[PDB]
DNA sequence: ACTCTACCGATAAGCAGACATACCTCTCGATCCTGTGC
DNA sequence: GCACAGGTAAATGGTTTGTGTCTGCTTATCGGTAGAGT
């Protein structure tokens, strides 16, 4: 609650310059407004009788500066909780409120009805996973990781690699996915618009090995391919070229490309300046392990582990 | 009757039905190199004439759509030289009866 | 399981239970044969509804 | 192409190409020229079959797991009666059912394929 | 004799459409309002 | 004193684990001859 509230609690309205800036939050004991005005402690007997919501209100402080306590809501208070009456209540107290002894809690009574949130299954973000895909398509192996960050908001953003071409066919080259860009990209490509432009730097981050020739022979074509691109400053204006549909100038399209990379390219690892590094050793990394299920050193991923 | 060797042109198939009343068929050494009517799956094909399809519409009391069909590119109605609306009497074994008949229009 | 070593292809630790009903099973035996239920079980409810469609 | 052939000069490597004249395969780079004789037959090698011999990373703590089951099969070398035996590493069903041995006192990786 | 390009046939490969046994039983929620009026 | 009437919201960007098995439409791609010379 207070991380949400602290999340995003300044905004500016435009020396004419408003701010809000939301304060702490605290959450009180649960209390019911009657029909008069008058207030009074709500108890989970008196709620479910009287098919009222067992919901504690929570206020938040305002300081509003031009350069107190305030209501925001209610929020509904499971049973057996921090903020329950229950969680101190002995067995007599149990007795006395009309409360089962044997009641375990957990559930929330909206309504004056009993209702428990069921747990929700999900695959884990942050985690590269290999997959083979269908021998009548055109793709070979996928590599995907779910990006998503844990204290900010909700992105999941899906960074995903794939092997074009088929084992029999001779054009085998991997080509990436960046977010709001609807055509593949060439990973030699991607690479050398984080800053790495020699290609021996490249198979560096890539491989990690000397002696493994048969992962070597499969970039050479994605090195090959990559011969075009030469420098930073065309790479990123070649990305900027495959966003926008040329509403702007080539000008802003390497800032846009620029953008989209420190933003929303592995939302994970980093979000600040530095980050070429790191998105290159990770994107490294990744490819390594595709290449690794391609060459039969590792087993498919499987999606039922827990 | 001609018999090519390999493949044939498009063109060359357009030239065929062009020759009335006569009739042209083209056949592959491939296709005849295994007699098709000789498979134990295969049973006997006997054509009718119109006199007898006639007596069998006629005994039957049906139309010519109300009948089996069976496509002119089918192996046995080349193998047959089947015309478009002539009848073919089928004879096949049965487990339940010993002899069975059944007839089918090319179409 | 996690209590069998790597590389392990004897039949106790691939799936055989060589106890009966009357003696009792151990837990590994038991894991396999709830994992076996479960597939029959799970072929069963489609089977079910396949059959049907096909028979519709 | 066993290996990789990088140009002294910058970072890129090195395309191939004959000398017509000289008759002599030459490799040069884009940047930069760097023209040197290239006295390599090796202009490309394929392979289509597994490594005889593939094992694994086998580091030096290859020991220290304790799921790795143990043996008492004789060390060739040091002659020691403790091991550790794992399966071929290939993912898929065309390698056999061979063992490999690794022994923890020298290091030693020796397979039970008798033949 | 096959160049300079046109319609014939014969495939590959991507784009969407339809749909998943039968019978009944019970409970539980929701079916609008905010800018605008003198 | 309180009611009265139009769809003025989001622009966006954005989503989701693992649905196959034919069907039809619309391109892209591949051979093969015809309007004739030195
Ligand atoms: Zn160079
Ligand atoms: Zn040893």
């Amino acid at each position: 609650l207070q991380d949400i509230i602290c999340e995003d609690s300044t905004l500016i309205l435009e020396s004419r310059k408003y701010e809000i800036s939301f304060g702490k939050i605290y959450v009180t004991k649960p209390m019911v407004n009657e029909s008069d005005g008058v207030t009074h402690a709500l108890y989970p007997q008196e709620a479910r009788l009287r098919n009222l919501t067992y919901s504690s209100g929570l206020f938040v402080d305002v300081k509003k500066r031009t350069y107190g306590k305030v209501f925001i809501g209610r929020l509904p208070i499971m049973l057996r909780s921090k903020n329950c009456y229950l969680s101190e209540a002995t067995e007599s107290d149990l007795y006395k409120l009309k409360e089962c002894p044997f009641d375990m809690g957990g559930y929330f009574i909206i309504n004056g009805s009993e209702k428990v949130l069921i747990a929700q299954e999900r695959s884990a973000g942050n985690i590269v996973q290999v997959f083979k895909k269908a021998a009548p398509s055109p793709i070979s192996h996928v590599a995907e990781i779910r990006s998503a960050l844990e204290k900010g908001s909700r992105f999941i953003s899906t960074l995903q690699v794939k092997l074009y071409g088929r084992e029999g066919s001779s054009a085998r080259t991997i080509k990436a996915t960046l977010p709001y860009i609807k055509q593949d990209i060439p990973i030699v490509i991607i690479f050398r618009a984080l800053g790495i432009i020699p290609d021996g730097e490249i198979l560096e981050h890539i491989c990690y090995d000397v002696n493994d020739w048969q992962m070597l022979e499969m970039l050479k074509p994605c090195v090959e391919d990559g011969f075009v691109i030469q420098d930073r400053e065309t790479a990123l204006d070649f990305i900027g070229r495959r966003g926008t549909a040329l509403g702007i100038k080539k000008e802003k399209r390497i800032q846009y490309a620029k953008d989209i990379l420190q933003k929303e390219f592995l939302p994970h690892i980093t979000q600040l300046e530095g980050f070429e590094s790191r998105k290159a050793f990770f994107l490294g990394y990744m490819i390594n392990r595709l290449l690794l299920c391609a060459l039969d050193r590792k087993d498919q991923d499987d999606r039922d582990h827990f | 009757i001609f018999v090519y060797q390999n493949n044939i042109t498009p063109s060359a198939m357009k030239l065929v039905p062009s020759i009335p009343p006569a009739t042209i068929e083209t056949f592959n050494e491939a296709a005849l190199v295994v007699n098709i009517t000789h498979h134990e799956l295969v049973p006997k094909h006997i054509r009718l004439s119109s006199d007898e399809k006639r007596e069998l519409l006629k005994r039957y009391r049906l139309k010519e759509s109300q009948l089996p069909r069976i496509q002119r590119a089918d192996p046995v109605a080349l193998y047959l030289g089947l015309k478009r609306g002539e009848v073919v009497k089928i004879i096949r074994k049965s487990e339940t009866s010993g002899r069975y008949a059944s007839y089918r229009i090319c179409m | 399981l996690p209590h069998f070593s790597k590389d392990d292809y004897s039949p106790e630790s691939k799936g055989f239970v060589e106890n009966s009903y009357l003696r009792g099973l151990t837990p590994q035996e038991f894991f396999f044969h709830a994992m076996g239920g479960r597939e029959g079980l799970i072929d069963t409810a489609v089977k079910t509804a396949e059959t049907g469609y096909i028979q519709r | 192409m066993t290996t990789f052939r990088f140009c002294r000069d910058c970072n890129n490597m090195l395309y191939p190409r004959e000398d017509k004249e000289n008759n002599r395969l030459l490799f040069e780079c884009r940047t930069c020229s760097y023209v040197e004789e290239a006295g390599s037959p090796l202009v490309y090698r394929h392979e289509l079959i597994t490594n005889i011999g593939e094992t694994a990373g086998v580091v030096q703590d290859i020991g220290s797991d304790p799921t790795l089951p143990r043996s008492d099969r004789e060390c060739p070398k040091c002659h020691s009666r403790e091991n550790v035996f794992f399966q071929s590493q290939q993912r898929r069903k065309d390698t056999s059912m061979v063992l490999f041995f690794v022994c923890l006192s020298c290091s030693h990786i020796f397979t039970s394929d008798q033949k």
